[PDB]
């Protein structure tokens, strides 16, 4: 209510309504889980048809940025692209200066800097967007980060981004997450977005789950999920 | 002039001569030819002397900026991999003999060779400098497989007492450099 | 937001003082007593209200009794149970984040 | 008054400018506090942690930043502003260290943060980091030190300091606690700091909590405190 | 509503943001400089806002050189800045002709440089005016220059809270010949006319210039002056 | 004795201040308590707000 | 030219020669080869003349920068940093035969610059064209921690030998002396060499030169 104009100036009690209003952009967005387990990260996406255009393969949010991180991107889908490319191009110049594999915390910290230099200046907007970044390491275990539109980057072990955020982490905290191997935070992540909005406001959404840990032996990649099948024989088992 | 690195099974042990010299002429009769980057990682030089002070500097600076941004010990890897690059980079105007060795909390005692060119390679031991040709006759004539530290220490000892005894370049005096899980153990031999 | 800087001398507000929102202890005050006319079981968990809950208002703990008690109206019951509490907390406490300019203090 | 609508960072009449008032309390929008203390030949930091979330960690949520091996930060405000300072106090402390040849002192490094906030704040079209800096370190000759660095690019540095939200009644209590001549042996700094927290937010709360940083002239590198020795030190100034 | 920004004359008048900047000078810490016979003397007036500040880390009396001393009425935030352009620039100087600037040559090159600010058009000027002196050739100086660019000669004046009060006591309390002592004296007198009243030896700072060089006086003599000089 | 300048207005908020301040602890008149915490109340500390800029 | 440094108990002699030689002909008797670097470092230089001077002056007014704007004493090892990183970047293209000595509150440090970058930290160095015979000198009659009257007969010894060998200097040689607290500097100290009295009168007169065309220009 001002002075909402540009990203640079203040407002008579102190914040940046640019930023707020990018913040709430992502809250309108498809709602986007994330959960680690004690080998590994489970991402999971609630996706929707549009209407009957869809080929049910195509603009997949989980991304896949280096051999073993990828993102499970929500919010605008360009935007997340290009941040993608971003963070391609910096795991890139690690990789080409030392040789080996990006720590998750630098390659977060490098993202977070990146975003925030786009929230900085009059001549760009925030970005429109909000992700999950995942990783798994034989020396460094499973890590799970988090970055908003602003640039305040740290770790979680479980996140949602989407309409649903409180309404996926209500019942997230109860999972008994320590102990369990992925392959049961597979059906629960399954569990989790499919107790979320089954017909209510939309007709009809499409699940996809990426999938890292030590059971990829340090690979990053979507699960089969045709293979074992594993959501819906337990979902029209969740209905009741 | 001739330096030399062996690791064992617990650490690493360096080791140089001093004598600085211009062609006939010695310039510097005691020298420290290893130098420190990290706590735990040692370089230790040849070829060009300004060459190899001006990229173990650069090397120091930029492992240090990155060894505090990740609030972890660094790899040892990782800095040969700063040498590989700022050597290949500049073979053009470079002469670097540089050898790196260091523990490692993730890999212990390693040892890394870049020689003039710009290659990198891990190897069990390594020879360096102009009168290192000789030693490096008899470095696989000596060597057991499983050494312990006073072994290395001795065989070193042995290395470079040869080394100097021959070469016109080599010579002054013994520098060693024990770096281990423990700590880093420099003293000045002769003999 | 337009006063007198002669309303602010000593002669005609001698004295002035301050409030504050609750100190998380007065709101357990608020709610103690806002934990009135309501039929219950006295099990109704006072420090997840006060923690949960962020309305720091005798009106946003009226407003939380309120709709507690529509919520036992709901599903008709004559007692308040804890859960209609933390359906007010979820209702209440979204409906309460729908205002911006949170604040107020003359000169 | 304003009138100006101080849009863009220029004078106004009569005769401030409404820019960097107004970026004094984007500290208070953090939630925050932090308390520096230094008596003797010790400085303690002391801020604590607001995670409502059990799902959220507790590692990272450390705002005492170790910029380099002898120095060490907290921040307050928002945290973006904070990290992306953080990272240009470890890059010129880094710059330093290969131009000069040794370990720079921590007043040069509050010097440069405040030059560059001016930089940011004389040229317009930047935001100039709404975010405030306390540093400390021990230095020969001289004994340990606290700095506090603004957004504005005012730095200054003194004995006990304390910045974030509720700072007029911990300086408050700083007027009304080093006034009595007393000597500061380490305890008695951790003691204070505990309690001038203790007593400015009223809480007296579990050691999981508040963040301890603490340096002496013993052991010159920077060190953060572990939950058991916190709760230790907790406990032995329970009286 | 107008001017805005720093590219466009006024109706009839002036640059109303140098006006300003003028002002929010005129709003600041006040400070007084004397010229006398043989030396020139510098005082400010600085007060912790707490008790909590320490006198030992940030300096108002900043020499420039070995034997030119400065000092401001305005925010250290700029002060620093163009404090770190005169030593770079007078650095220069001597690199170019092995010999110690002149004060003149100084407050020429600075004033260029604030002009240079205060040219279009989206940078700001300085909320800095200064009081530049030393003793070059034998003759002592005194310069005040001012965010505007312009610049002065005076034998006495002063800058920031009543200046003009400061001003009319120096009238009528200095005159053109006193040595250093008496002139530190009716500078501590006319900085006492308008201070808080804890002045002590911290409060001021006071640095002179003999012809022998600049020197930068320390809370012991300043002690030991200010111990009831009148 | 005392500089740091007050007004008239601004004596009788002090005298006015401390003998409140001493009537309200039901006392007779101030023994130079109140007169010192009219100072330390009433100058009243040279904003808070800012130390910037000066 | 021949320069040397030395580390006593507490500080550093340093000695020069003063025959600044363009080719084969003695073009100067009195050159000033101790240059101002601080306070409490001292340079010497050897080889390309200018070159040294240049540089000397730029990073003398570097650290004048520095110590002015940090508040304390400089360090010697900035300006070793500094003249190394010069020196490398320039590539070898400027000879510049530095020694480098100055007190520091670590204590005394001596360094010696070869001109494309090789720094070394010495207890006694050598530099310039007569430099052998100081060095030999040197490795005949040093001991660790000399007194002061000491090392300043041996650094004179060692500089005397390098003018009795060749490209020495007329000169009388410089000697500078840098402590924790007196910095001396004596540009008379011994003069070995008086010049020989002429033998005879060959003196011109007024008028033995014809003269084509005069002109006076009076003045103020
Ligand atoms: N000479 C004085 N001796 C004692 N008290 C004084 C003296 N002058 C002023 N006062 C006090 O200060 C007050 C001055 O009158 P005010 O009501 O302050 O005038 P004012 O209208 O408020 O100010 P303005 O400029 O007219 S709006 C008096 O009522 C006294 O309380």
């Amino acid at each position: 209510t001002g002075y909402d104009l540009s990203a640079s100036t203040f407002s008579p009690d102190g914040r940046v309504f640019q930023v707020e209003y990018a913040m709430k952009a992502v809250e309108n967005s498809s709602t986007a889980i994330g959960i680690r387990c004690k080998d590994g990260v489970v991402f999971g996406v609630e996706k929707l048809v549009l209407s009957k255009l869809y080929e049910e393969g195509s603009n997949k949010r989980l991304f896949n940025v280096d051999r073993h991180v990828g993102m499970a991107v929500a919010g605008l889908l360009a935007d997340a692209r290009s941040l993608a490319d971003i963070a391609r191009e910096e795991a890139s110049n690690f990789r080409s200066n030392f040789g080996y594999n990006i720590p998750l915390k630098h390659l977060a910290d490098r993202v977070a800097m990146y975003v925030h230099a786009y929230t900085l200046y009059s001549a760009v907007r925030p970005f429109g967007c909000s992700f999950m970044l995942g990783s798994y390491s034989v020396n460094d275990g499973a890590q799970l980060y988090m970055i908003d539109p602003s640039g305040v980057s740290y770790g979680y072990w479980g996140c949602a981004i989407g309409k649903a955020r409180q309404a996926a982490k209500t019942e997230i905290e109860k999972l008994q997450m320590k102990e369990m191997t992925c392959r049961d935070i597979v059906k629960e992540v399954a569990k989790i977005i499919y107790i979320v909005h089954d017909e209510v406001k939309d007709k009809a959404f499409e699940l996809e789950l990426s999938w890292v840990g030590e059971l990829t032996n340090g690979r990053h990649e979507i699960v089969p999920k045709d293979i074992r099948e594993e959501a819906e024989k337990y979902a029209k088992e969740s209905l009741k | 002039t001739t330096i030399m690195a062996v690791q064992f099974d617990g650490g690493v042990v360096l080791g140089a001569d001093s004598r600085t010299t211009t062609g006939s002429y010695i310039a510097n009769r005691v020298t420290d030819k290893l130098t420190p980057i990290h706590d735990r990682i040692f370089c230790c030089r040849s070829g060009s002397a300004a060459d190899t002070q001006a990229v173990a500097d650069a090397v120091t600076y930029q492992l240090g900026f990155h060894s505090i941004e990740l609030n972890e010990p660094p790899l040892v890897h990782t800095a040969a991999s700063l040498f590989k690059e700022m050597c290949y980079r500049y073979r053009e105007d470079l002469m670097a003999g540089i050898i790196i060795a260091g523990w490692d909390p993730q890999e212990g005692g390693q040892v890394y060779s870049v020689p003039m060119g710009g290659m990198m390679v891990r190897q069990s031991f390594a020879i360096g400098g102009s009168g290192s040709s000789y030693i490096y006759g008899y470095v696989d004539a000596t060597y057991r497989e499983g050494m312990t530290k006073e072994e290395c220490l001795q065989f070193t000892a042995n290395a470079l007492a040869l080394a100097m005894e021959r070469d016109g370049s080599s010579g002054g005096v013994i520098r060693l450099a024990a770096i281990a899980e423990s700590g880093v153990e420099r003293q000045v031999l002769l003999g | 937001d337009t006063l007198d800087p002669a309303l602010l001398r000593p002669g005609r507000l001698d004295r002035k003082i301050h409030i504050d929102l609750p100190n998380e202890q007065a709101r357990l005050d608020i709610l103690k007593i806002h934990a009135g006319p309501i039929t219950k079981h006295g099990e109704i968990d006072y420090e997840a209200i006060v923690k949960l809950s962020d309305g720091f208002n005798g009106a946003d703990l009226r407003n939380v009794c309120t709709e507690a008690g529509m919520f036992a109206i709901r599903a008709d019951h004559d007692f308040v149970v804890q859960e209609d509490f933390m359906k007010a907390v979820r209702k209440v406490a979204d409906s309460k984040k729908l205002e911006s300019k949170l604040d107020y203090k003359p000169v | 008054s304003a009138g100006f609508d101080r849009h863009i960072t220029i004078f106004s009449p009569e005769g401030r400018l409404y820019q960097v008032e107004y970026a004094f309390k984007a500290i208070n929008q953090g939630g925050l506090t932090s308390v520096a203390v230094r008596g003797k030949d010790c400085a303690v930091i002391v801020t604590q942690k607001k995670v409502p979330d059990k799902l959220l960690d507790s590692s990272t949520v450390t705002h005492l930043f170790k910029i380099t091996e002898n120095i060490g930060c907290v921040m307050t405000g928002m945290t973006a502003d904070s990290r992306s300072q953080v990272q240009r106090a470890r890059y010129e402390a880094a710059n330093w260290k290969y131009k000069y040849g040794y370990e720079i002192p921590v007043d040069m490094l509050c010097k440069r943060i405040a030059d560059i906030s001016q930089v940011y704040t004389q040229n317009a079209e930047m935001r100039p980091l709404g975010c405030c800096m306390i540093l400390i370190g021990i230095d020969e000759e001289q004994g340990p030190q606290v700095y506090k660095c603004d957004p504005a690019g005012y730095y200054c540095g003194f004995k006990a300091t304390a910045a974030g939200v509720k700072q007029t009644e911990s300086t408050s209590f700083l007027e009304k606690k080093v006034k009595k001549k007393f000597d500061w042996t380490f305890e008695q700094t951790v003691e204070t700091a505990i309690t001038c927290l203790s007593t400015v937010l009223s809480i007296d709360f579990k050691p999981s909590e508040i963040e301890v940083g603490v340096v002496t002239v013993e052991n010159p590198k920077f060190r953060i405190l572990t939950e058991a020795e916190i709760d230790a030190h907790l406990v032995a100034l329970a009286e | 509503g107008y001017s805005f920004s720093l590219t466009t004359f006024s109706p009839s008048g002036k640059l109303v943001q140098i006006e300003y900047a003028l002002a929010a000078v005129a709003g600041g810490a006040p400070s007084v400089g004397i010229k006398a016979a043989n030396g020139v003397v510098l005082a400010t007036e600085k007060k912790q806002k707490s008790i909590l500040y320490d006198e030992r880390s940030v300096h108002k009396v900043e020499p420039i050189t070995k034997h030119i001393g400065l000092v401001y009425s305005g925010m250290g935030p700029d002060y620093r800045v163009l404090v770190h352009r005169a030593r770079k620039l007078a650095q220069q100087y001597y690199l170019v002709y092995q010999e110690p600037i002149p004060t003149a040559q100084l407050v020429q090159r600075v004033a260029s440089v604030m002009q240079e600010y205060t040219q279009s058009g989206g940078v700001r000027p300085f909320g800095v005016s200064l009081l530049i002196c030393g003793w070059n050739e034998g003759r002592p100086y005194l310069f005040q220059s001012d965010p505007s660019g312009a610049y002065f000669a005076w034998k006495a004046t002063a800058m920031g809270k009543n200046y003009v009060n400061g001003k009319t006591f120096l009238e009528k309390r200095y005159n053109e010949d006193l040595e250093l002592e008496d002139a530190i004296h009716t500078a501590i007198l006319t900085l006492k006319e308008s201070f808080e009243g804890q002045m002590t030896e911290d409060n001021i700072e006071v640095g002179i210039c003999n012809e022998a060089g600049f020197r930068r006086l320390t809370p012991t003599e300043v002690k030991d002056y200010l111990a009831a000089i009148a | 004795a005392r500089p740091d300048k007050i007004s008239g207005a601004d004596i009788n908020s002090i005298c006015q201040e401390s003998g409140m301040l001493a009537v309200r602890e039901n006392r007779y008149i101030v023994l130079a308590k109140d007169f010192e915490k009219a100072y330390k109340t009433v100058i009243k500390k040279d904003e808070q707000e800012h130390e910037f800029y000066k | 030219t021949t320069i040397a440094g030395v580390v006593y108990k507490d500080g550093i002699v340093l000695g020069a020669d003063t025959r600044a030689t363009e080719g084969m002909v003695v073009a100067d008797k009195n050159c000033s080869k101790i240059h101002f670097i601080s306070p409490n470092i001292y340079c010497c230089g050897a080889g390309t003349a200018a070159d040294t001077d240049m540089t000397t002056q730029l990073i003398s007014s570097n650290l004048e920068l520095h110590s002015l704007s940090t508040g304390r004493l400089p360090r010697v090892v900035t300006a070793n940093r500094m003249l190394k990183q010069m020196l490398f970047r320039y590539q070898g293209y400027i000879g510049a035969a530095l020694v480098l000595g100055g007190v520091d509150v670590t204590g005394p440090h001596l360094y010696s610059i070869y001109p494309h970058g090789s720094t070394d930290k010495l207890p006694y160095v050598t530099m310039g064209s007569g430099s052998l015979a100081a060095m030999a000198v040197f490795e005949d009659k040093f001991r660790p921690d000399m007194e002061e009257e000491e090392a300043k007969n041996l650094v004179s010894e060692a500089i005397a030998a390098g003018i009795f060998n060749d490209l020495g200097s007329g000169s009388n040689i410089d000697l500078c002396v840098i402590s924790k607290n007196k910095l001396d500097f004596l540009r008379p100290y011994t003069v070995p060499n008086k010049k020989g009295t002429r033998l005879g009168r060959y003196r011109c007169e007024k008028g033995t030169t014809a003269v084509l065309t005069e002109k006076i220009t009076p003045l103020e």
